């Protein structure tokens, strides 16, 4: 907390982080997401976080408000109270994200750049929504 | 036979006593701290140049900045103070040069030279050099390394049976022992690069067409102080060349 | 209970030991059991994943050293599993290392023999021509474009040095640097260099480049001559 | 004709002396690079010559 | 498969006909065929019961327990059937002399590349010795640091 202030403005080094917290929080509604700071926080405890203890972070934030007919999850939109994706989806399909046309992405790429080294590329992944 | 033999007698030789001894062992312990504070000596050089090179702002591990490509300013500055400490540890006298030099990356293997990673133009108006990224990385290529080895030896009893009774930034080795390939590196192309700086491009056909002969003109020429070539085998099968 | 029933985590450790060695070119070691050899083979043949190199691998029992065609999509799966099978921070590990193992390959069986073999077979066939140039033909080549080529800097190149002075840090590290034998751990540094020396090319290849090579070590006694006047 | 030139080098009062030696090699082959360059160019500039005259 | 078992077979029974009749060694072979072999045991299940020993004694010197007769005879069924020849009956012991040479030829050496040599004396007395006066000056060292 103290490094991330310092890396912005710091008028008030003694400014309760709770300042920060619920500044966050004006916005999540609006962008319907969760901060990484929050996510930070509840990744950096010992235990109720992703839990260096026992590196859990399965223990992701289901995370609901007033009226919501979803909810934010840790890893995007959610229907309400279900097990944070269906095996069975419309599945990442091999056809996309094929190791092949990976590569021959990356190569383009890497090729544009004129860049040796330090690229990597994944596909994006879905979960109940898409 | 060395078997040093000692007489002492009393005055009016009244008694006279008998020993003797032998230098061996005695040369042993000298040969042993000869070679104990020397290498000594080339471990602090070696500390000191590394610990000179911690200034440059290593906002990356070595093998980073090589790994990349983008840069070509990281590389010259280290390539320039590598070249400054070499002529320094040759001439005790901190210097600067003709004041205007530069580089080039070569980046193709179809710009790639055999033998020799680096190479001098020396006066294309101005001394110009062109180095190796690619076959820099090569060398980086380190998956090469393992420590646990045995040393070669001989005639222990009587050679070695007597050696055997003596005894953040917090980076580990292996990295360092790295090191030590582009000093020698440097050092050999130095040699050539101190050569024809000093004398003909005649002589610089010759020192690249092979090395060999150019112990001639280092006659008289070194220093009077060795460099970089303690252990003095370094060989392998040779007859076996089977034409 | 079947015969498959092994020590795979030995025969994977060899493996992976034995293309360290001959592909990497790593380090000192006594690799020295043709028995082992079909270990790995099996091991590979134990899936059809690596087995697919080994369609490649075969091509050896036929012997001569013909360049092999490529495929360009299977050879790139190949590359690909290469790596991957050997577990390997993708070191750009190319068609050039894989070729050089194949030569490997298709210089091993090449033997019926089963005596002590001194034989260093430095040399390779495949470099993609006819047969080897001189180098002084590249001598003219490279220099040529590299002389056409700028420079990718300037130096401001006044007078400048650096150096530092904190000599209890200087200490410090020096305590730190104590344990190593170095003496011991730079060898293996100089082989790196050697081999790099010849790996350099796979492009008609210098053959020299064993005396004068030779002769560099021989510049420590020649040190020693001009110590000694 | 190697012509290893030789020279030598005195105190007056001839306390004593200093020997070198030397190679025309590099200075013939520079002497070439000048002469061939030199016609290059005054070939090439009758050329021009000519063709802005026609 | 792409295994031309055909050959595989021909090679297998031509190089273990002239190993077993030389009951050992077989100079004018390639190394490779040893490979084939073991590929055509594992790819026939009439053979695997062999190829089990064989595979105990791929280290030193194993030895082997007993077999019971049904084992004995089939092993014999198979060796002559992979050797179809009117030339000699067979004898269960000479495998263990074909034993005592595959352990020494998979035991072989293999290849080398080249390795340095490195450790010896570097130099001895056959070089410049220290004499008193460097040391004179050395020892100033302590005239300088007084205190």
């Amino acid at each position: 907390i103290k490094q991330a202030q310092s890396l912005l403005g710091i008028p008030d080094y003694s400014q309760t982080v709770v300042d920060f917290v619920k500044m966050f929080q004006k916005i999540i509604f609006p962008y319907q997401l969760v901060p990484n700071v929050i996510i930070k926080l509840n990744n950096f405890d010992q235990m109720v976080s992703s839990a260096p203890n026992k590196a859990e972070p399965y223990k992701k934030i289901r995370l609901f408000c007033k009226n919501d007919s979803i909810a934010i999850s840790s890893s995007g939109i959610v229907p309400i109270n279900m097990p944070d994706f269906s095996p069975p989806n419309t599945f990442d399909y091999s056809d996309y994200a094929n190791r092949t046309n990976i590569n021959f992405v990356t190569q383009r790429v890497l090729t544009d750049g004129g860049f040796s080294s330090g690229i990597t590329v994944t596909p994006v992944k879905y979960n109940y929504y898409l | 036979c060395n078997k040093v033999r000692t007489v002492t007698e009393i005055v009016n030789s009244d008694e006279k006593i008998q020993k003797t001894y032998e230098l061996a062992e005695f040369d042993l312990k000298n040969l042993s701290s000869l070679e104990s504070y020397e290498t000594l000596k080339i471990k602090l050089a070696l500390s000191k140049y590394m610990a000179m090179l911690s200034t440059l702002e290593m906002t990356q591990p070595l093998l980073e900045i090589f790994r990349n490509k983008a840069d070509t300013r990281q590389i010259a500055a280290v390539v320039f103070s590598t070249l400054a400490f070499i002529h320094n540890r040759f001439h005790p006298l901190v210097t600067n040069f003709t004041n205007k030099m530069e580089f080039v990356v070569t980046e193709t293997n179809d710009t790639s030279i055999p033998g020799e990673p680096i190479l001098f133009t020396e006066n294309e108006g101005v001394l110009l050099c062109s180095v190796d990224r690619p076959s820099i990385v090569k060398m980086l290529s380190r998956e090469f390394d393992t420590e646990a080895l045995v040393n070669f030896e001989n005639d222990n009893c009587n050679v070695r049976i007597a050696k055997t009774f003596g005894a953040d930034f917090s980076i580990t080795e292996v990295e360092a022992t790295q090191y030590l390939t582009l000093l020698l590196t440097v050092e050999h192309a130095y040699l050539h690069y101190y050569i024809f700086k000093n004398y003909g491009v005649f002589e610089y056909c010759k020192s690249l067409t092979d090395h060999s002969l150019f112990t001639n003109k280092l006659r008289s020429t070194m220093s009077t102080k060795t460099s970089n070539l303690l252990l003095s085998k370094f060989k392998f099968t040779i007859e076996d060349f089977d034409k | 209970p079947s015969e498959e029933l092994i020590n795979m985590r030995r025969y994977r450790n060899a493996a992976r030991k034995l293309i360290h060695h001959y592909s990497l070119n790593s380090t000192s070691s006594t690799e020295y059991k043709i028995s082992d050899v079909v270990m790995t083979m099996i091991f590979l043949l134990r899936s059809e994943k690596y087995h697919s190199l080994f369609k490649l691998l075969e091509t050896t029992f036929d012997d001569y050293t013909c360049r092999p065609q490529m495929t360009q999509v299977q050879t790139d799966t190949l590359l690909d599993a290469v790596r991957s099978l050997l577990e390997m921070p993708s070191t750009t590990i190319d068609l050039t290392t894989v070729d050089i193992m194949r030569s490997s390959f298709a210089r091993c069986f090449n033997s019926p023999i089963m005596r002590y073999a001194k034989i260093v077979l430095l040399q390779n066939v495949a470099l993609q021509r006819d047969k080897r140039t001189t180098l002084e033909e590249l001598l003219i080549e490279r220099g040529e474009k590299i002389q056409m080529l700028q420079p990718q800097q300037y130096i401001n190149s006044g007078t400048e040095i650096p150096f530092c002075d904190d000599a209890e840090f200087l200490n410090r590290l020096l305590k730190h640097i104590d344990p190593y034998p170095l003496s011991r751990m730079y060898y293996n540094a100089a082989n790196t260099m050697f081999y790099t020396t010849m790996e350099n090319y796979a492009v008609s290849n210098c053959k020299f480049n064993i005396e004068d090579y030779n002769n560099i070590f021989k510049v420590m006694e020649n040190i020693r001559k001009h110590s000694n006047k | 004709k190697c012509n290893k030139v030789r020279t030598v080098t005195e105190i007056v009062n001839s306390d004593e002396k200093i020997q070198k030696t030397y190679e025309l090699a590099e200075f013939d082959l520079k002497n070439l690079s000048s002469l061939e360059s030199y016609e290059t160019l005054k070939i090439k500039l009758a050329l021009s010559k000519y063709m802005a005259m026609l």
